[PDB]
């Protein structure tokens, strides 16, 4: 009875890698921005 | 030497730095502790980077401690060992830094990376601001950014003021010197100069067009009104039209409408003006009504 | 001074009061709140524990 | 004797040093050190390390002894056995450091190494800061930095200001006067200079640079504004152009509004702005209200 | 006699030593031994080892002992035997040291080892600094330190203030005296001379080298400005540009404006400067506004 | 630590608001209206700290940071 393979109510993957920030311009400002949305 | 007056290069800007340190040295004008936590938890800190451990529950109630926070400029083509001015502020309930110095103080950038160490001796001046002070050389350069300086066979000038008559004034200036297409003109801002490829090339042909002088066309009519300093500024191109003026506790030096002429150049508009009797603060509410009539023919900008 | 805390079955020392003796004690000067500052005819405080 | 004037070499620059130590000797001035718990903790450790333990339960009340933070400046090339100056500054709630004598203190870089030992007598000036005071020659340096300086046949010189302009006219001062491949420019900022390989042959090289004469060309029209000490300093390219400047209570010596004439030169401006009348703080206002306006040919910069 | 002057000696430095002591034979200006119980610790200790046991719980109230720390020197190539004069500082709420007398006191090195011995009495001015005093030969040195002078054939003479010009003017200055190969310089600051094996050779060499004359050249210019005693020192190399000068109640002797003329010696700036009537704190202001906006060709150390 | 009693004295909160100019490019400078938004007394001597410029669509068009000039 608890032996039953079951599906969990949060299927997936329950974490997340962060991505590598893009490679910073060599315009001369500190400032960089990802892309916009 | 009006072009370097009159635009920028496409590259070589200024960058802005902040930090956080601690000013010691004052005469009992510091931080009062009680109501500024920080200072004592960053005092603490020091101490045990330092080798000092202060146990957790203990009152420390210093005045000769401010916490302050410290703003700097971060140069073009800044190189590490160079010294850079720094403005020290006070944070909170402070009362004077007029004696203090300034502690390793670590500058970062809008990426929270360290460009700069800060240290030195405050000038305060001492009616005069006893919270804010300044360090010249006070900050050490520590970081250097990458740079597309002498990369490619484009530059461009940046026009300080938008204007497509100086646009073209530059490029044409630049390309009577310089040869036929040195210089074309991409916006109202903006002109792009070719140039030789590498680093020594590139720095010549700067160093001959910054020098270079250029006649600036007469811009657009503009009066600035500022209400919160009380001062009117009009440019050389205001121009005046006819029409009556009326206002509380002006009349004629008589009738409370005034009459004021056509006026073609500046003398004329400030003959006109004057005439009026008016002080600078009336004098904004005349202009404002004189720009919804009709009669300012300029530009009136609050600022 | 002692404090008793919950569960621990011995009382946790925590500091001596120390009584200030004057060989003048006349000549001390009231502040006005319940105080006294010591006075060149009342010099010499003495920081002794409470009996001795 | 200018391109040392203008200019730092690489690699051969200043670092700063911190550390934390007691002053004693005071004349009932020091700190309370019942609201600054680590000076008795660290006057414990040290009688500690000399042999001496005080009980733990122990009130001690001392008045001769502040807590301070010494700070040192580590100079090019510094060597063990050589003497530098420290500023020494008070911690918390002490009243003054006048006759005090600063004892042993290691002075720590940013790497929390010991590169020097400070120890000396204090001098204060005694209107005057009394928690803040020099030692003259007060720390003995103790590592020295490995450096790259005698490697290579490069070596950069950093100006202070960029210009384009400036490290042209290096660059062909130094090729004028040592050869013709001697300097080349990289960017605004840095010229490179080809030296021969070996330490004594480049002192040499530099020698002869450093002392060598630069005339300097005209920089970018700056007026600079300080609002917290009330000054105002414009430079000799500063401009005007004709306009006219209304303020409270300043009238033509008349109207409220006065004529500012065209001004090609520093006197013809200084001359301009003192026929307003102006005092500085209301000269400041003016000048941001002709600068917004356009009157104002230069570069406001507020410090 | 300026090479000695200008250089120090590699090997040859002074060394710094601490310790604890007791003063006694005060006139009821000791400490209070109620807030500082070292100083009944100690002189209970010193009872001990004289043969006197007092029983621990006992009240020793003194008024003619006050627990001190010494300060010392430890001079290059210092001989047992040899005396050294020593600073007295008291440590806690003592009031004077007028008539004191030190006891033995061991002076230690940073390796908490004992260099000296320390005792006799101290002298105290008596405005005058009352808790802190010097006693002349007031140690004798105990233990001698290691050296490696005498062996090798080079020894580095160390400048002062690191300069390439000096540098190379006293390597010339050793060869034209001493020598093609006598000298060569390793750095901005070092200068490596060749000197015959042994000890006596080295110390004529050293002799010889000393008391030579060297002109030295022109250094950086600088403007040293110290706030916290109110002064201003500039030396002969500042010069001035023309610009424009405004602050806060000085005026023409006026406009509010100044002119400042172009200054090319030092005499010229200090004409200049005092035409402007300025107080040095005004012109602690004034000199940092010029530096910012580009007037003052000098570099501006605030100390 | 988020239980702890802050009051200041030398701080004040303050709104910025900007022109962007026509054919504007990264590294041009532009000057800025500093404005308290509650109960403070006076910005006679203060200092903007690093302020990012949002526009309409909330993305940040610059960078603001300097000392304040206050008529007085």
């Amino acid at each position: 009875c608890a032996w039953i393979p079951a599906k969990p109510l949060v299927q997936g993957a329950t974490t997340a890698q962060p991505i590598p920030g893009p490679v910073p311009v060599a315009n001369g400002s500190i400032f960089q921005s990802a892309q916009p949305i | 030497e009006r072009i370097r007056d009159l635009t920028s290069v496409q590259g070589v800007r200024e960058n802005s730095l902040i930090g956080y340190g601690l000013v010691v040295g004052l005469d009992g004008t510091g931080d009062q502790t009680t109501q500024t936590p920080f200072t004592t938890q960053t005092l603490n800190n020091m101490l045990s980077q330092l080798g000092i451990t202060v146990p957790t529950g203990t009152n420390m109630q210093l005045k000769n401690v401010a916490a302050v926070m410290v703003t700097a400029s971060y140069p073009p083509f800044a190189r590490q060992g160079q010294t850079i001015d720094v403005v020290v502020s006070s944070m909170g309930n402070a009362k004077s830094l007029r004696g203090g110095t300034l502690l390793m103080t670590p500058l970062k950038g809008v990426d929270s990376q360290v460009y700069a160490l800060a240290q030195g001796n405050i000038l305060v001046g001492g009616v005069n601001q006893l919270n804010g002070g300044r360090i010249t050389n006070g900050a050490i350069i520590e970081r250097e950014l990458p740079t597309q300086f002498g990369a490619g066979n484009t530059i461009n000038l940046q026009l300080n003021d938008e204007d497509f008559t100086m646009a073209q004034q530059i490029t044409d200036a630049i390309n009577r010197a310089r040869g036929y297409g040195s210089a074309t003109a991409l916006d109202a801002r903006t002109v792009q100069v070719r140039v030789p490829s590498g680093n020594s090339s590139q720095v010549r042909f700067l160093a001959d067009i910054q020098n270079m002088e250029v006649n600036v066309t007469p811009q657009d009519a503009k009066v600035v009104i500022n209400s919160r300093t009380g001062s009117v500024v009009m440019n050389r191109e205001v121009t005046l039209d006819s029409c009556a003026v009326a206002q509380g506790n002006l009349s004629v030096t008589g009738g409370s409408l005034q009459s004021v002429r056509s006026s073609a150049n500046l003398n004329s508009v400030v003959r006109a003006l004057n005439a009026l009797g008016a002080t600078p603060m009336d004098l904004m509410s005349i202009l404002q009504s004189m720009q919804s009539a009709g009669c300012l023919r300029a530009k009136l900008e609050i600022i | 001074v002692s404090v008793t805390q919950q569960g621990q079955a011995a009382p946790v020392q925590v500091g001596q009061l120390n009584l200030t003796t004057f060989m003048n004690d006349t000549g001390l000067e009231s502040i006005g709140e319940n105080l006294y500052i010591e006075t060149q005819s009342s010099g010499a405080p003495n920081e002794s524990t409470p009996g001795l």
